């Protein structure tokens, strides 16, 4: 089976820089053309780059060119993306992924057939901090008919990803956990949230356990009437 | 570069029913258009190129259509496993290789209007000098919802965030948070901070409500 | 085997 593993993805700083890798296999590895492209957060598709089958060629998208190189070896069936100059709107998933294969001369197909599964890069400016857990408790303005709402706010953390759990992972019925947003001070904040019964908020106790592993945050919050 | 439209955003349908998608260029790239399709998570995999080829495993209920700058994309009837994104992508003029924007096939389900769920700072962040404010709307269809934050009547502009889960894999609704966010000291300057939201299952607006210090 | 794709872009 064709196979693409790429990594090297992380969060880096604006200006430094970052060198991702794609390892391939089950197929004629000189034969096809191979692209990077790239993916931000909420956003689509948009291509970075392209490299000969035989590695002398090469083309890049307006926005990268200057500040990203794209290679390839042959001899290890891998290739490279080294990214330079690195800017906050480079935040992205970066997809490798061949191209059909179009003769023996020197050509390009332009057509993608088989993707990896990518691998993030976060630039920003910020540093490594644990979030504060804040609870989000039920109350008359979060009850509705023998329904109760509660919660957890994981707020001001980075980088991501924050994992919430309720009562060890035992409750996943009417858990919701949003997608984190990144607030103007370059941290992030995001809300879990559960609705149980109203009747269970004095028979039944509700713990967020809130794992931050960049900080070494590990926050078990009981949330309280 | 050519530039690729695709239409329309969102295609709202149910299982068994036909999708057509479109993509157009902004000039001619011939036949050569290829679709893809991408799960959350997961990798684009290649469905159509040459603008009516079907790539490898990819079912017959998929075909493809256009030429020049006016290209579908059509799902005969769709399957459980057919609700994703799909972009379009040209390969008659580059670099740069250029996609569309997507288009996202969601499941239609019958409208559900969202419960409404308001909460205050807590103690313990009041004490650090910051007033988050949430409010949660749960478990609602279509996703368009309006929220609007009023504090002592006056709305709200530029101090909130919202957030929005993915399609539920079992009752297919969407769910919502919207955080205000305050300084202690202004949050201490006024008195009750109101979350308005509007959405297609409620007869009026909902007001969810709170005095400060209560 | 290989699908054949039609040469779009050159080099030399």
């Amino acid at each position: 089976q064709v196979q693409l593993v790429e990594s090297g993805g992380g969060v880096v700083q604006p200006g430094r820089s970052l060198r991702l890798s794609c390892a391939a296999s089950g197929f004629t590895f000189s034969n096809h053309g191979l692209h990077w492209v790239r993916q931000a957060p909420g956003k689509g598709l948009e291509w970075v780059a392209v490299v000969s089958k035989d590695g002398t060629n090469e083309h890049y998208a307006d926005s990268v060119r200057g500040r990203f190189t794209i290679s390839r070896d042959n001899s290890k069936n891998t290739l490279y993306l080294q990214m330079n100059s690195l800017r906050a709107e480079d935040t992205a998933v970066y997809y490798c992924a061949r191209e059909g294969y179009c003769g023996d001369d020197r050509c390009y197909s332009g057509q993608p057939d088989y993707w990896g599964q990518g691998t993030l890069v976060t630039v920003s400016s910020a540093s490594t901090k644990g979030p504060s857990v804040f609870p989000l408790a039920p109350s008359s303005k979060s009850t509705s008919g023998g329904t109760a709402a509660l919660g957890c706010l994981v707020k001001d953390y980075f980088p991501e990803p924050v994992t919430v759990s309720w009562n060890s992972g035992a409750l996943t019925s009417g858990v919701h956990t949003f997608p984190a947003v990144l607030q103007s001070s370059g941290l992030y904040s995001l809300s879990s949230v559960v609705t149980v019964p109203s009747s269970s908020l004095g028979t039944q106790t509700y713990i967020c356990n809130v794992n931050h592993k960049p900080s070494n945050t590990k926050v078990d919050k009981k949330v309280e009437p | 570069e050519i530039v690729l439209t695709q239409s329309p955003a969102t295609l709202s349908l149910s299982p068994g029913e036909r999708a057509t998608l479109s993509c157009r260029a902004s000039q001619s790239v011939g036949r050569y258009l290829a679709w893809y399709q991408q799960k959350p998570g997961q990798a684009p995999r290649l469905l159509i190129y040459d603008s009516s080829n079907r790539a490898t495993g990819v079912p017959a209920r998929f075909s493809g259509s256009g030429s020049g700058t006016d290209f579908t994309l059509t799902i005969s009837s769709l399957e459980p496993e057919d609700f994703a994104v799909y972009y379009c992508q040209q390969r008659s003029h580059w670099p740069p290789l250029t996609f569309g924007g997507g288009t996202k096939v969601e499941i239609k389900r019958t409208v559900a209007a969202p419960s409404v769920f308001i909460f205050p700072p807590s103690d313990e962040q009041l004490k650090s000098g910051t007033a988050s404010v949430v409010c949660l709307l749960n478990n609602f269809y279509p996703r368009e919802a309006k929220v609007q934050w009023k504090v002592d009547n006056a709305l709200q502009s530029g101090n909130s965030q919202e957030s929005v889960t993915e399609q539920d894999s079992k009752d297919s609704t969407y769910s919502l948070s919207s955080t205000l966010t305050l300084s202690k000291a202004d949050y201490e300057k006024h008195k009750v901070y109101a979350c308005e939201v509007t959405h297609q299952g409620l007869s009026s607006p909902v007001t969810k409500s709170f005095n400060r210090g209560e | 085997n290989e699908t054949i794709y039609n040469t779009t872009l050159k080099y030399g």
